[PDB]
């Protein structure tokens, strides 16, 4: 995250850190005790699928304070329409091997109904984006979880204001064109969270952009409203052998 | 009321029905109050709420 601030410990309780052999991979979002939503592109180059770990209740990566909970990732589910190395349909649903325990520091974000998300949430101007990604373009990643308030654009206005891949109906833009404030590579997969009447909801996934905080460009986020029904169906399904699952979309 | 305007007056989710009818609904971990619009937690850690801030 560029141009944000430290999320106070416990104020981003749905944030997930994904690790591969101990190393930072991506962020994600807890949406109930065993399911995490992340970006498909985070998994393009995975070697050993059996060393993927999700950590909840994380804040300062330099220390252990006892609020962290780690789980193995039992399943990574990606839509059939996702093509590795490209930007469209950038969403993954991850099943944890054992539930996390909800606590003051570990709470899921609400996965909204589609209609509510499209008719109401899509019109809330500002939303929060978070992660332990780069603090600057070409710079070091964060040791403490960072957060940034970013405004959403209608895609017509995004394209008019930008100066790439297409912005599809499965995406939306948010942020700033002056190069001051953005999510960044290492924030991939993390939440774009939207407040409405006292409750926060999952509306986007940190997906892609041009460099980070590049003048003339906005952040591009996966439009989670397009995937509610797909996610809900998968969350009712039985696990299948083998970590990676490609599931039909729609 | 209609769900596309002002969220049908609902705090959370909204369904249109046949007639000038509307039903509000709540996410798991919440229940709907007698006003027919408001949602109150039914569990300790409902989704989308931040405990340290709810405590204050
Ligand atoms: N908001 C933002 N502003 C600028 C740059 C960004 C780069 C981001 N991450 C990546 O681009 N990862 C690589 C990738 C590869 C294949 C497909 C998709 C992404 C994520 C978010 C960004
Ligand atoms: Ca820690
Ligand atoms: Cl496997
Ligand atoms: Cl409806």
């Amino acid at each position: 995250i560029v141009g944000g601030k430290v999320c106070p410990k416990g104020e981003c309780p749905w944030q997930v850190l994904l690790l591969v052999n101990g190393a930072q991979l991506c962020g994600g979002t807890l949406i109930n005790t065993i399911w995490v939503v992340s970006a498909a592109h985070c998994f393009d180059k995975i070697k050993n699928w059996r060393n993927l770990i999700a950590v909840l209740g994380e804040h300062d990566l330099s220390e252990h304070d006892g609020d962290e909970q780690s789980r193995r990732v039992a399943q990574v589910i990606i839509p059939s329409t996702y093509v590795p190395g490209t930007t469209n349909h950038d969403i993954a649903l991850l099943r944890l091997h054992q539930p996390v325990v909800l606590t003051d520091h570990v709470v899921p974000l609400c996965l909204p109904e589609r209609t509510f998300s499209e008719r109401t949430l899509a019109f809330v101007r500002f939303s929060l984006v978070s992660g332990w990604g780069q603090l600057l373009d070409r710079g070091a990643t964060a040791l403490e979880l960072m957060v940034l308030n970013v405004p959403r654009l209608m895609t017509q206005d995004c394209l008019q204001q930008s100066r790439s891949p297409n912005i599809t109906e499965y995406m939306f833009c948010a942020g700033y064109s002056d190069g001051s404030k953005d999510s960044c590579k290492g924030d991939s997969g993390g939440p774009h969270a939207t407040h409405y009447r006292g409750t926060w909801y999952l509306t986007g996934i940190v997906s892609w952009g041009q460099g980070c905080a590049t003048v003339g460009h906005f952040g591009v986020y996966t439009r989670v409203s397009q995937y509610i029904e797909w996610l809900q169906k998968l969350m009712r399904s039985e696990p299948r052998p083998g970590v990676l699952l490609r599931a039909p979309f729609p | 009321l209609i769900c596309v305007n002002e969220n049908g007056g609902c705090e959370q989710y909204c369904s249109d029905h046949t007639g000038t009818k509307r039903s509000c609904r709540c996410h798991e971990g919440y229940s709907l109050l007698a006003d027919g619009v408001s949602c109150t937690p039914t569990v300790e850690y409902p989704c989308g709420k931040i405990p340290i801030l709810e405590k204050r």
